[PDB]
């Protein structure tokens, strides 16, 4: 793992701040509040990618055929794999990034209706960057949940509303 | 500091025609440079970011171009409401520093003044003063020279002049000069007048009148 | 939304001035809102700017952050101007001591966003993107004075054809600005109101003309409106033939 694996294609073209809150955590106020996981392109990427087995796990860049590449996902073969953080067992696999504009993209998700990180309409896996792609569950709680999947037991941080 | 020399100082430009702004930096720097406009009584206003980047709302007859140290802005459908002065900026290295600016003024056809000389007022007189004032209206281009003569005397450094900015519609412009002396002095002297020389004026004009006829 | 800034100021050489930028539409968080001034003729001068943090930082990407420092002054005002913001992040203030003449200048606020945009692994300015109205800021040891107001009278010696030019001499006031408008905006067309001229005594002057038809002389009336709110001098001057 590397900081240049971070995929940093980031355009605020409209002068919202999203691209700011990528280095800085910044909490909102009241007012301003499926898909397989394949493999996706950096260029369409800003920020880091998470992937939620229901735990939560990061996505580095790599080229076509999985090897690492450290060019903040600026080369035009720089891919996230997604399917490759897929654990082999469980059927419980989401994953949650930036678009190069600042829109939350998501891959379900929970094996229904929730999609990405979200475990139930009313809770979400918490992770590093939650309130960058979520800024509206800035005032959820955060619960230790336990989950069972495939057998395996994960421990986690939920939040709710 | 990093210095910004904008060349040339003026531009005069026919509407439709095409202005090249030039901006050279002292060192380079590296596509972090901005253009910005603006117009008569107005805040600066965002053109070109990046070089060639163009901000939003700015018209495409906007384009920046260059990297390193030799900039230009080309205005490439001059429109009258062009009129304004384009400043660039660098933020590629702090200090951030601007050029001196580059004034971009409508071409038109050249055009006499009209001389118009006001003597001073009964009641600006028992006060004590008298300003004369000369009217230079409505003339293209804006260089202009004014020199006042009491009694045939050259007058230097007892007057002062301003320039309107240029005419929205007409593309003109205005000068008026004023001649300050005491009252005193005023009544001391009979012929008071102002000589204008212009580029539209075959030789000097010369508008006078006698003190109290 | 927009950035509007406080009123102008006219200060005595050795004072200090407080300028303020305010926010409306939102606020100035994530943004570096910066000064810069222009003297009356010149080009521009960038005073400062302040960074206006949206929260803590993340510091795993301390070495890319394109912000150093929370404040930066251009050298030429280390020592003498402080920049601020309030807690809400709506407004900057500007402060500038020992002021002198030279200061003299239209000072605006302007926002840049620093995260304009990655690509890389560095972010890219959008360079000062919006700015407010500006503050006139003038420094004078001048004392405040309504001007006196004088005819311009048409004459022989100023018609042109059928036109004649008439006008109003506005002289020895402090500070700028004066209006002046003619029989109260009912004519504003072929009006020019030149910019002051600072006077060696250090009031300004200015005068205000306008060109009629001949064969309004005497028959029209003319009336300039001039109004010097610093001192709350209004003078309403008929001007009249010769
Ligand atoms: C943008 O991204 C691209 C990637 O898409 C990147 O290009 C790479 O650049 C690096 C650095 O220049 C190259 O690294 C060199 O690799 C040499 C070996 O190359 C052979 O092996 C590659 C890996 O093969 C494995 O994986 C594939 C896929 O699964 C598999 O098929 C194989 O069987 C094997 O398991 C392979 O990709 C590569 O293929 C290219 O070249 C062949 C033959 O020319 C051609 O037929 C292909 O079509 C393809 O274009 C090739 O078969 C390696 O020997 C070399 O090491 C030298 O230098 C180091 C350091 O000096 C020394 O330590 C060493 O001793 C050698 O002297 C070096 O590591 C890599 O090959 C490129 N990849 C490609 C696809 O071209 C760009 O650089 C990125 N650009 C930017 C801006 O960053
Ligand atoms: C990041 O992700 C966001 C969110 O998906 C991307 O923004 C979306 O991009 C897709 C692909 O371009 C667009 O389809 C979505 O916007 C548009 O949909 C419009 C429909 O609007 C209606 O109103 C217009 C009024 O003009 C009518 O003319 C239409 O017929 C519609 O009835 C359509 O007009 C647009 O042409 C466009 O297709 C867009 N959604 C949003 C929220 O903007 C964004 O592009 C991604 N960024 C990158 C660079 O990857
Ligand atoms: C992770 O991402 C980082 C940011 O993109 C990468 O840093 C870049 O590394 C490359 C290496 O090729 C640099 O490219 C070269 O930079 C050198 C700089 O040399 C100067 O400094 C040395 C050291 O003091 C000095 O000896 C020299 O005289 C120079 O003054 C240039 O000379 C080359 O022309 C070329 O541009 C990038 O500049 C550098 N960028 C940054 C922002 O650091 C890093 O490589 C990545 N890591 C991995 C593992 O890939
Ligand atoms: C950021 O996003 C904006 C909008 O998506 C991009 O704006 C485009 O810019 C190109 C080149 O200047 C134009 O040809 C397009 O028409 C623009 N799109 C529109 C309709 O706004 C911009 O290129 C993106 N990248 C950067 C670095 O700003
Ligand atoms: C969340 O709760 C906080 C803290 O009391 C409050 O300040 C904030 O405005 C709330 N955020 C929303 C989305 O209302």
């Amino acid at each position: 793992w590397h900081i240049n694996r971070t995929a940093l294609n980031c355009n605020d073209s409209l002068h919202t701040g999203f691209l700011a809150a990528l280095f800085y955590t910044h909490k909102f106020n009241a007012s301003g509040c499926p898909r397989q996981c394949g493999t996706i392109p950096a260029s369409q990427v800003c920020g880091p990618v998470y992937c939620f087995t229901p735990s939560p796990v990061v996505v580095g860049t790599t080229d076509r055929f999985g090897a690492p590449t450290y060019t903040w996902g600026e080369n035009e073969t720089d891919v996230l794999i997604l399917n490759n953080t897929r654990p082999p067992q469980g059927n419980w696999f989401g994953c949650t990034w930036m678009n190069s504009t600042g829109f939350t993209k998501t891959c379900g998700g929970p094996p229904c209706c929730g999609s990405g990180p979200w475990l139930t309409p009313r809770c979400l896996v918490d992770y590093p960057y939650r309130l960058w792609h979520y800024p509206c569950t800035v005032n959820f709680t955060i619960f230790k949940v336990r989950m069972y999947v495939g057998g395996v037991e994960h421990r986690l941080n939920a939040a709710c509303n | 500091e990093i210095e910004l020399t904008q060349s040339p100082a003026t531009l005069s430009v026919s509407p439709g025609e095409s202005a090249t702004l030039s901006c050279r930096a002292s060192q380079s720097v590296s596509d972090n440079l901005a253009w910005y406009q603006q117009k008569p009584g107005q805040a600066p206003r965002l053109l070109i970011y990046g070089a060639s980047s163009r901000a939003p709302a700015i018209p495409g007859r906007f384009s920046g171009s260059g990297s390193g140290t030799d900039f230009t802005l080309t205005i490439s459908r001059l429109e009258p409401e062009d009129l304004a002065v384009y400043h660039c900026q660098q933020y590629g290295a702090s200090p951030w520093t601007f050029g001196q600016g580059t004034k971009v003024e409508i071409k038109r056809t050249v055009a006499a003044p009209s001389v118009f000389i006001f003597p001073p007022s009964d009641e600006q007189l028992k006060s004590g003063t008298a300003s004369v004032v000369c009217l230079l209206n409505n003339f293209y281009p804006r260089e202009a020279k004014v020199q006042w003569k009491v009694d045939n005397a050259l007058q230097s450094g007892n007057s002062q002049e301003s320039v309107t900015e240029q005419d929205s519609k007409d593309s003109t412009y205005s000068l008026s000069s004023t001649l300050t002396l005491s009252k005193a002095d005023y009544e001391k002297h009979k012929v008071y007048a102002c000589e204008v020389t212009h580029q539209g004026l075959s030789s000097p004009v010369t508008k006078s009148f006698n003190r109290g006829e | 939304v927009q950035l509007e800034q406080s009123g102008a100021e006219v200060k005595k050489p050795g004072s200090s001035v407080k300028v303020s930028c305010k926010a409306s539409g939102g606020t100035f968080s994530s943004f570096v809102i910066n000064w810069v001034r222009q003297a009356p003729g010149q080009g521009l001068e960038w005073v400062g700017g302040i960074f206006q943090a949206p929260g803590p930082e993340r510091e795993w990407l301390r070495d890319i952050n394109p912000i150093s420092g929370t404040i930066n002054y251009a050298q030429r005002f280390q020592g003498r101007v402080t920049m601020t913001a309030d807690e809400s992040m709506t407004t900057v203030y500007m402060e500038l001591s020992s002021l002198r003449s030279e200061d003299t200048a239209m000072y605006y606020c302007a926002r840049e966003n620093k995260f304009r945009y990655c690509r890389g692994g560095s972010c890219y300015s959008g360079a000062f993107d919006m700015w407010g109205q500006g503050t006139m800021v003038t420094v004078s040891s001048a004392s405040t004075k309504g001007p006196s107001v004088f005819p311009l009278a048409p004459s022989s010696k100023s018609t042109s054809g059928g036109t004649a030019a008439l006008g109003c001499l506005v002289k020895d006031y402090f500070p700028e600005p004066v209006t002046v408008s003619w029989n109260s905006g009912a004519l504003t067309s072929g009006v020019h109101t030149f910019p002051a001229v600072l006077q060696s005594s250090g009031l300004y002057s200015l005068s205000s003309v306008v060109t009629v038809p001949s064969s309004s002389l005497g028959t029209q009336t003319y009336i300039c409106n001039v109004n010097h709110k610093p001192s709350n001098t209004k003078v309403d001057k008929r001007v009249e033939p010769k």
